[PDB]
């Protein structure tokens, strides 16, 4: 068409990262790192990423809230749980479990959302 | 995922509203398609000067429908001479993952929305860009963009392909206004930039001393 279109988002499929059959007691320092790597094919970079959602109390800066208190999923540029993500060409993030108290959590299953949004110059 | 038609729009101040086609390009679910607008400090705005509407809807897999824009009264207190800048917002709410200890992406574009008033509505060939004027300085250039409208710089190298390829942090100038980038010294400029298409012209200027202007 006469407008040059946006990137298409790995391949206008739906991204979830999941993180199997695990009980929400990890060590949240090393666990189910679970890394995605997420397609960018554009028409033409010029584009930026940012990522926002609920977020648990505390000093934390890249830990999405989830559907369990003090239970939560903190992100990660590339492959690793070395440098933070705070809240054609690829993107790659990493996603581990992280669980901000000690005692019992109110649930054995989890689930939670987070936007990625593609911001075009 | 829901995708946008562009990766800008320009709201023609002298009609009241456009339309933005929107599609959803999965194969296999439905999706929810938020869409809001935001002033140029990426602050959601719900009220005004432009309105998007649906707020919501539904798609079909492949699919496709369209977002309206349009303005309020309150839009004549713009200023006139210029364009305002304002961002459009389109959020996919995906369909609930049957598989639960998940983390679900929602997936959102965003763009530049241009409010273009009436008193400044370009032709259709028109090129204001090439008035564009390049001062060199240390450690590269004073970029000046005298004209009404907003300017986005996507490269600025020695020859044609540099502009359009070499490495470049991307700035957009605002109307009547000027700012300095980084950029080794060229004997004949090249600038690229995006146009109201999204298509990425490149401009060849030629010097005078430190002052370049387009050829």
């Amino acid at each position: 068409n006469v407008y040059i279109p946006p990137c298409t988002i790995n391949n206008g499929q739906n991204i979830v990262v999941d993180f199997g059959n695990i009980n929400p007691e990890h060590v949240d320092n090393s666990r189910g790192e679970v890394t995605k790597t997420i397609s960018i094919s554009c028409p033409y970079g010029s584009l930026w990423i940012k990522v926002t959602g609920n977020t648990m109390g505390g000093g934390q800066n890249n830990v999405l809230a989830t559907n369990i208190t003090h239970f939560g999923i903190a992100l990660y540029q590339g492959k690793g749980m070395s440098t933070p993500l705070t809240l054609r060409s690829t993107f790659t993030f990493t996603s581990v479990p992280f669980r901000n108290g000690s005692g019992i959590l109110n649930g054995g299953d989890f689930r939670t959302t987070a936007s990625m949004s593609m911001i075009y110059n | 995922a829901v995708s946008l038609d562009r990766t800008r729009a320009v709201f023609d101040g002298s009609e009241k509203s456009m339309t933005l086609d929107i599609s959803n390009d999965n194969k296999q679910l439905p999706y929810l398609a938020q869409a809001w607008i935001e002033n140029e400090n990426q602050e959601k705005i719900i009220t005004g000067p432009v309105i998007a509407t649906p707020p919501v809807q539904r798609l079909e897999p492949g699919a496709k429908s369209m977002v309206r824009l349009s303005t309020t009264p309150d839009i004549s207190k713009l200023p006139q001479d210029r364009e305002s800048l304002f961002y459009f917002n389109l959020r996919e709410i995906p369909p609930r993952s049957e598989k639960a200890n998940v983390l679900q992406i929602a997936l959102q574009t965003k763009i530049k929305l241009f409010y273009r008033p009436a008193a400044i509505k370009t032709r259709p060939n028109e090129v204001w860009q090439d008035q564009l004027i390049l001062n060199k300085v240390s450690g590269g250039y004073r970029i000046e963009n005298p004209t009404p409208y907003y300017v986005t710089v996507i490269g600025l190298g020695g020859s044609e392909k540099q502009a359009e390829e070499g490495e470049f942090e991307t700035v957009m100038l605002s109307p009547r206004s000027e700012q300095t980038v980084k950029s080794a010294n060229y004997n004949t400029p090249y600038l690229s930039y995006i146009n109201d298409y999204g298509g990425r012209p490149v401009l060849s200027f030629i010097c005078n001393g430190s002052r370049c202007s387009v050829k």
